């Protein structure tokens, strides 16, 4: 629609460099939840295979 | 100032909400308060740069 | 109420300061890249400057940062590359120091033969920096009393490590690398040889430290309760004694009836401060070379208390008053 | 004596109870109201420590100990002889404490000058006062107060410190440490500027503030300037003070296990994997 | 070694008779060090005193002071010892406080008491004037904190004396020393200056409690309103700290 | 209006190229979010 | 697309260097999360083959 | 016509170009080493 | 790829190859390290097993 | 044009031409002792 | 090769100070795990031998 | 052409002849060094 | 042959000096590592030659 | 034509021959101190 006016208020440089950092530890995050549990942990899971 | 002194007082907020939701639904005192002490630096600290 | 001078109520930033020169050119080594920071501008000096970078700098930084992956990477390879476990265990890993079966001679990689070579790195880098403090007071003609305090911290950290292990005739009277672990070392190091309290010169020492402490907290009072007469320039008040200079001798010569001046404070301030590492380090290494138990030493000096109650909890209380019942 | 430039800064006035009664000079001492109290107690508290030693057998200053009584006296009073002087003395030592910071206010009043130095004392009092009565009224006992001999005190840190199996796992006593070997480290640094630029190399102009600012920027890469030294420096010794005495009063009153015990928290996190 | 000397006086015992000798030294060397100001000790009448303590006079130690200012030799007479003080001796007798004549913020003595520095302004390692106000200060500007240009200045009793107007800063160090205050016609004529720590910096007024509304006037002046010497600084800085004990005689008298 | 400083055309432009690149990688996101739920789904 | 309007708000020098620094620490963290796991040690791996 | 480093629209492709070659060059061995660690030693 | 050198426009030399020696260097002592630290790939130890 | 440091697109093109020869003979080495080493001790 | 142009981007002094430290680090180095060995070590061999 | 140190091209030509004869030398007495070694005790 | 250029860019008196110590510690550390061993020492070797 | 420490070509020349001549006699004496030693108890 007109959400394009949100540049009208955020400056570009300064939020790109905080999407950045963010999308990437919230990727880290979820990636370490999924190894935490037994069910989802496909290092452990390849072990168990084969085996 | 008068802003990063606020946002400074809703880090120490959010970190007393953290030891107590931790303490809720299990962890420990100790256990919450790290958390809750971590919470106050990095929130408290990003909101007084994020925004001034 | 007044205003205490602890926190700056404004703070002005001009242009950065790239620092003065003379013909020995420090400014072909310097980084000239500048950062302002006004959190810590609230209580010091608001300006992260250029830093001078010789060779002393960079062999000690290479050489440090040597020393610090060789026993971080150590730690790491302990718990098998687990980098959870490694963090949780942070603080209690280390890199033990040769077994004493080895004597002087160089042991096993994997039973402190890391330790050896990681402790060459250290030493090199504790060194180049201490060349590093007299290189840059030499270039800028000041007095080596920056060089010479220093080379009094490297005095024990020489003994604790280097010269009293080689004394003993083991290098497995060094300090394992570690949080915990040197706390460890710390403590088993005053049972093994007594109680090293009562050390004449860990005693000795102590009262260089607390004076450290005692003296800095009575100078750093001094110069704010006087820092409206200006008394936090004293360099100049030591060139042309002002107001602030009488008011803070006659402070103290009306409190304890002896003062001293601008200049003489500091000669008092770098003699504690230097002494506490000076002492200690010839306790430490009278420690085990001469004496090998040290309450006994105070036993046969007579400064030994000595008490004449029961030592039994059972002289004192019993096992059902305590618990109540 | 007075001094070459004394005799102007003496005037009248500046007392904060007594007026002109006890305001004068004894030598280079300023005598107060509260030097009147400070007098009287350090010399009943001395004379106690001496008649104390007479009756324990020896004058020998090494070995000379007024202990506290035991625990079964709780928090009443004790006989004189089975630690009852320990108590008046220390009464006095409180008296003369307060007194002596009491009466730094008196003079750096009349100076006009700041109250920073009675300040840095009280948090030294503060410390005195956590480990000789706050610590023994939380455990009940005034025997819980270290006592006042040279060696004597040393033996009381020593079963203190191992009654918590471990006293370097102390996350105050952690804390505090780092204090004292940074505010020597601090001292060092601060008294060896002053001292350098003050006294350059034979034949050569002494340096002004600017040329010791530039120094650490040269060394360090960073410098506190000549008033943050001061300001911090007082900053780290109160903070070593205050620490000291929050590593002692939960030794006991709010943790009676070993101190490695207390990191259990950090090693059963739920977050860590098992 | 594990053997003994004599007696039981090993090598240990041996090192610490050595600090001791060692530590005597140095207790008198640096309490000599701390003499080279202020000695002769003198008495009340301004004569020299029977007693001189038991450490010598230290030898001689000389400054090569910079910017052309010669040298200064620090055991000796003392330039900046102040003549035709203000005061009377309240006793025949020593030790007893002395009464001014005057008065005290007037006159410089007790807490208002200065001292004679050289009447020069104190510069910086190029040799320019250490403190300037910031509308000489090219790009400098305050960056945290409350600007307190502009700001009503409110006395120790309430008064309002005037509105700061400039402020004097240390571009050495960039810090902050002095506040311009422009006086009101009814306290004051001109311009007077307050060093940064006797004023306290509000929101919307700067405070300085030390000094009532009518002693606004008789603040020293600078004789160039671009630089200040150091005697015109420590007389400025002692004016309002004298102002901490002689504004009132409720402050003078004891508090209980 | 614009606290960035920035005109009404150039935001209009800024945010097109932005979705562009938000659909790609919320693409390849939902693509592998398919072959997670397939190799060991999570409902 | 038109993605190359990035270099306009983000700077060339600063953004190459905290790529270079992101890649090689990422690289080293995912190398270490394997030689921490039983089955895919190829350093351990080789020594159970030789037995 | 806009710029926040001083760059300008028609190099900025220009950088955009070789970047753009350096991460498929990058990412072509990357699918390579990845193809010949699952054959190794599969995960899945 | 045959235009890779306009990195040296962006890149100052001087400071990339000094950071590049060191990477290289402390790289290299890694790997060193890591193999002496297995039982199968250290070189020491297996030629007083063959002794 | 675009010069952050002063070097020309002229000048920069040998400067990598060098560098990439010095690159692959610092790389033929170690592809030859990776060779000599997974016939010592191979890892796979 | 071209390889002269080396010393064109480099400082003469720099490169044969940190060259001759760096050297001699590694000599010690590569000595010190020699000796830590039990078959290297020529200081035991020679006292096997005997 | 490029001289970020100040020497000529012709100078640095000269420096480098010398510095690989140095080298040369430092790495002949290297390798008879390692071959005397590997004589006496082979670590392959 | 021609590194007799090697004074041209290095101060004799720093070199010296430098070159000077490190004579001293090597032949120090050298003469200490030797004492350490059993069969080199020779004044341990020395009594036991008296027997 | 060069020098970064202002010493000329011939100062140079004659301050490598002196240097050289302490040198080779301070390898002399340990060459013949190894060469001693080796007698007393050879490590080989
Ligand atoms: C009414 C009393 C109320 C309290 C009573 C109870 C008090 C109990 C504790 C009593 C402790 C002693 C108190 C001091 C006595 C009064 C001082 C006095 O009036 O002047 C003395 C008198 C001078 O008369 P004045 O009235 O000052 O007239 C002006 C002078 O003429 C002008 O001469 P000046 O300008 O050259 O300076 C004069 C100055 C000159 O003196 C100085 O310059 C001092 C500089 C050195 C002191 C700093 C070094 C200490 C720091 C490190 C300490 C740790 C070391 C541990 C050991 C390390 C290994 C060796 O003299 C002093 O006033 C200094 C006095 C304080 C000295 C330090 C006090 C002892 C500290 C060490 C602790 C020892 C334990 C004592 C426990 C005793 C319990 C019974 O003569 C002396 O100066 C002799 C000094 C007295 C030494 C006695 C110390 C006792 C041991
Ligand atoms: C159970 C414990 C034992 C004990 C065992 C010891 C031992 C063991 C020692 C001491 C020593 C000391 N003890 Mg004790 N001590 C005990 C009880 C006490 C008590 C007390 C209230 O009970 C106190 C206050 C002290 C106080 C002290 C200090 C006086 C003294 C340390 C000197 C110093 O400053 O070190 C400062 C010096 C160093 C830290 C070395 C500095 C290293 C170099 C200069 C820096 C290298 C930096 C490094 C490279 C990292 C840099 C990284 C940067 C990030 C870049 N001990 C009890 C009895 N004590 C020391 C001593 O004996 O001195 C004679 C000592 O060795
Ligand atoms: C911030 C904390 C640091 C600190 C600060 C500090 N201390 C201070 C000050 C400050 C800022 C002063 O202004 C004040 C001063 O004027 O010093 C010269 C002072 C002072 N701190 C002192 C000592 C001192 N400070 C110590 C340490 C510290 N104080 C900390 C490191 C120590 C330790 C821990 O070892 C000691 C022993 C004095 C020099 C002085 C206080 C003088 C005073 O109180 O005088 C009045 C009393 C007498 C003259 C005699 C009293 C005698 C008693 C009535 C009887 C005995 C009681 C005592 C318990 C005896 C115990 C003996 C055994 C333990 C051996
Ligand atoms: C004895 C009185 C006090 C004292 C004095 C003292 N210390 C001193 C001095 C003085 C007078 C100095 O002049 C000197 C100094 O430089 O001060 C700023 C110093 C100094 N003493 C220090 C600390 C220190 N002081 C201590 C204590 C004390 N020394 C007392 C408090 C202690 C203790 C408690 O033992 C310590 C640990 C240093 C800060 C400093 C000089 C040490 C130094 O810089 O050594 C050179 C080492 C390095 C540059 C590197 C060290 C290791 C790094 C952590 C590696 C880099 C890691 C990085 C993350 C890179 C990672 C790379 C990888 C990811 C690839
Ligand atoms: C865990 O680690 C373990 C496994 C333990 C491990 O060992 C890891 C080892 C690893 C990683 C090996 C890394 C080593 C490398 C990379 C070797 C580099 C070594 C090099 C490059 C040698 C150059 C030597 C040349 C010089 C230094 C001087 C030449 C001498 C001349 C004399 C110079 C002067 C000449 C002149 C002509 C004068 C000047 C002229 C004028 C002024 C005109
Ligand atoms: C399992 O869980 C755990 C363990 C937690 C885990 O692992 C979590 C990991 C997770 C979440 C991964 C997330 C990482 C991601 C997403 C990283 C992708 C990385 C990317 C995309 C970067 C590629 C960059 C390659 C380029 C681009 C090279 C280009 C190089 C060339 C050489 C440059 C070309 C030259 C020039 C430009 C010259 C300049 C030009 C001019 C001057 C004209
Ligand atoms: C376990 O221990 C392990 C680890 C195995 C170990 O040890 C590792 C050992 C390792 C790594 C060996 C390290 C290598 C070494 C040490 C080789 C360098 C040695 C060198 C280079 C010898 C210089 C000798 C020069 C002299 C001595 C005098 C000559 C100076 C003269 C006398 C100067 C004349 C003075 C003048 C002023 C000239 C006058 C003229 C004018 C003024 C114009
Ligand atoms: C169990 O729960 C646990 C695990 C606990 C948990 O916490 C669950 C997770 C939770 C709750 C997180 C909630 C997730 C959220 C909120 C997702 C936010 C994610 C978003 C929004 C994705 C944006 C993507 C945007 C991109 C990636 C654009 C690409 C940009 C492109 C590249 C364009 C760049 C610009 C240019 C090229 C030029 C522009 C300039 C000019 C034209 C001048
Ligand atoms: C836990 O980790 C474990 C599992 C242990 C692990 O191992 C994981 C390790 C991991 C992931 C690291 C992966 C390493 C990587 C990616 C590093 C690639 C390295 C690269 C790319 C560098 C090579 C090329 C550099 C040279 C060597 C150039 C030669 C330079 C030449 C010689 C210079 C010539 C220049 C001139 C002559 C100048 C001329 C001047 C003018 C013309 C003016
Ligand atoms: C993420 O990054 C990576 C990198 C991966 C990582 O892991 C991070 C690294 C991590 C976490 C390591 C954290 C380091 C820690 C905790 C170390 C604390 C250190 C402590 C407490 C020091 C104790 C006191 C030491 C003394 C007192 C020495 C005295 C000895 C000196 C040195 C004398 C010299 C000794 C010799 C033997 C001489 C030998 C010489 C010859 C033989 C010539
Ligand atoms: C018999 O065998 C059977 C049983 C059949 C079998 O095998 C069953 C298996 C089956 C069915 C498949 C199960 C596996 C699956 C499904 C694999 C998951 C697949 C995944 C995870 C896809 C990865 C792609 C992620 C990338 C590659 C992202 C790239 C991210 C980029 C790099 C974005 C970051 C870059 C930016 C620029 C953003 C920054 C922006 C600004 C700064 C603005
Ligand atoms: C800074 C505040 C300090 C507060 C100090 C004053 C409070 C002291 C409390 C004294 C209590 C007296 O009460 C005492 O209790 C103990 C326990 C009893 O002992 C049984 C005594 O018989 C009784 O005399
Ligand atoms: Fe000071």
């Amino acid at each position: 629609s007109k959400f394009y006016k949100i540049w009208l208020i955020f400056d570009p440089r300064r939020v790109f460099v905080a999407q950045g950092v963010f999308l990437f530890l919230l990727a880290a995050m979820i990636h370490l939840v999924l190894l935490s549990t037994e069910h989802f942990n496909w290092f452990e899971l390849a072990a168990a295979n084969a085996a | 100032m008068t802003c990063t002194i606020t946002c400074w007082g809703i880090g120490v907020l959010l970190g007393i909400m953290t030891t107590v939701g931790l303490m809720v639904v299990g962890w420990s005192f100790l256990q919450g308060a790290f958390m809750g002490v971590l919470a106050w630096l990095i929130v408290g600290g990003v909101l007084a740069v994020a925004v001034c | 109420p007044e205003y205490q001078n602890i926190f700056t109520q404004v703070q002005v930033q001009g242009p950065a300061e790239l620092g003065v020169d003379n013909e020995n050119n420090l400014t072909e080594e310097r980084t000239t890249g500048t950062g302002f920071s006004q959190l810590i501008g609230w209580i010091g000096n608001a300006q992260l400057g250029p830093i001078y970078l010789g060779w002393f700098g960079i062999i000690s930084l290479v050489t440090g940062t040597l020393w610090f992956n060789i026993v971080g990477f150590n730690m790491l390879s302990q718990v098998g590359y687990s980098i959870p476990e490694f963090i949780r265990q942070l603080f209690w890993l280390a890199l033990e120091p040769p077994s004493p079966e080895y004597g002087l001679r160089m042991p096993p990689l994997d039973d402190g033969g890391w330790f050896i070579i990681a402790s060459f790195f250290l030493l090199v880098s504790v060194i180049s920096w201490w060349l590093r403090s007299y290189q840059l007071a030499e270039m800028h003609k000041m007095g080596k009393h920056v060089a010479w305090a220093f080379a009094a911290a490297i005095w024990l950290f020489l003994v604790l490590g280097l010269f009293r292990p080689i004394l003993m005739g083991s290098w497995s009277e060094a300090v394992p690398y570690g949080i915990f672990p040197h706390l460890d070392w710390t403590t088993a190091f005053s049972i093994r040889y007594g109680n090293l309290y009562y050390n004449p010169f860990h005693a000795l020492s102590i009262v260089f430290l607390y004076g450290s402490v005692l003296l800095f907290a009575m100078h750093g009072a001094t110069i704010l309760a006087v820092t409206r007469f200006g008394g936090d320039r004293e360099l100049e008040q030591i060139y042309d004694r002002g107001t602030a200079s009488e008011r803070a001798g006659l402070f103290w010569r009306w409190t304890m009836g002896f003062n001293a001046t601008m200049e003489g404070i500091h000669r008092w301030a770098w003699w504690f401060a230097v002494l506490t590492p000076i002492t200690g380090g010839i306790g430490i290494l009278l420690t085990g070379t001469v004496v090998d138990n040290w309450f006994l030493w105070a036993v046969e000096h007579n400064f030994a208390p000595d008490y004449t109650q029961d030592y039994g909890y059972e002289a004192y209380t019993t096992y059902d008053g305590f618990l109540g019942r | 004596a007075l001094l070459s430039f004394e005799r102007k800064y003496r005037v009248r006035g500046g007392t904060l109870i007594g007026g002109d009664l006890f305001d004068f000079w004894v030598g280079p001492f300023y005598v107060g109201f509260f030097g009147v109290t400070t007098a009287f107690f350090a010399l009943l508290g001395t004379i106690l420590i001496f008649w104390g030693a007479s009756q324990q057998g020896t004058f020998n200053p090494w070995l000379i100990n007024i202990a506290p009584p035991d625990l079964s006296y709780g928090l009443g009073m004790a006989p004189l002889m089975e630690g009852g002087l320990w108590q008046i003395i220390t009464i006095c030592a409180i008296g003369a404490f307060v007194s002596w910071a009491l009466r730094e206010v008196e003079i750096c009043r009349k100076l006009g000058m700041g109250y920073h130095v009675p300040f840095a004392f009280s948090v030294a009092i503060f410390a005195y006062v956590t480990l000789v009565v706050f610590r023994p009224l939380l455990m009940g006992a005034w025997g819980h107060g270290f006592p006042y001999g040279i060696w004597s005190h040393l033996d009381w840190v020593s079963n203190t410190g191992y009654a918590y199996l471990h006293f370097h796992y102390n996350p105050a006593h952690m804390i505090a440490v780092t204090f004292f070997f940074t505010t020597t480290l601090a001292l060092a640094l601060h008294g060896a500027l002053v001292l350098s630029a003050a006294n350059p190399p034979k034949g050569e102009e002494v340096k002004g503030p600017d040329n010791e600012d530039t120094f650490f920027r040269d060394f360090i890469g960073y410098s506190i300037g000549t008033l943050g030294i001061h300001r911090v420096g007082l900053l780290l010794a109160l903070n070593a003070g205050f620490w000291s005495a929050v590593c002692i009063i939960i030794s006991g009153p709010v943790w009676t296990k070993g101190w490695p015990e207390w990191w259990n928290w950090w090693l059963e996190m739920p977050i860590w994997p098992s | 070694m594990e053997e003994t000397f004599f007696g039981n006086f090993d090598l240990a015992s041996l090192s610490l008779w050595l600090f001791y000798g060692f530590f005597a030294l140095l207790i008198y060397y640096l309490q000599t060090e701390n003499m080279r100001e202020g000695y002769p000790l003198e008495d009340d009448d301004g004569n020299t005193a029977a007693n001189q303590g038991p450490f010598p006079l230290p030898k001689e130690k000389t400054f090569k002071l910079q910017h052309g200012r010669g040298e200064l030799t620090l055991p000796g007479e003392d330039v900046q010892r102040r003549d035709n003080l203000a005061l009377r001796k309240t006793a025949h007798g020593n030790g007893f406080p002395m009464e001014p004549t005057g008065d005290p913020m007037l006159d410089g003595v007790g807490p208002a008491s200065w001292s004679k520095r050289r009447d020069v302004p104190e510069l910086d390692a190029h040799g320019h004037p250490k403190i300037v106000p910031m509308s000489a200060a090219e790009g400098f500007g305050v960056s945290a904190g409350t600007d307190p240009r502009g700001l009503p200045v409110m006395a120790g009793d309430g008064e309002i004396v005037g509105l700061v107007s400039d402020m004097w800063i240390d571009e050495a160090e960039q810090l902050v020393r002095y506040l311009e205050i422009e006086l009101d016609p009814e306290w004051g004529d001109g311009k007077r200056l307050v060093q940064r720590e006797m004023v306290r910096i509000k929101s919307d007024r700067v405070k300085v409690r030390s000094i009532y509304g009518k002693h606004f006037k008789n603040v020293p002046k600078t004789k160039s309103p671009n630089q200040v010497t150091l005697l015109e600084e420590d007389k400025i800085m002692a004016y309002y700290a004298g102002g901490t004990l002689y504004a009132d005689e409720s402050r003078l008298e004891p508090q209980l | 209006l614009s606290f960035t400083g920035l005109t009404d055309e150039q935001a209009q432009e800024l945010h097109s190229v932005y979705m562009s690149g938000l659909w790609l990688f919320s693409a390849v996101a939902v693509v592998a979010h398919l072959a997670t739920f397939i190799w060991r789904p999570w409902f």
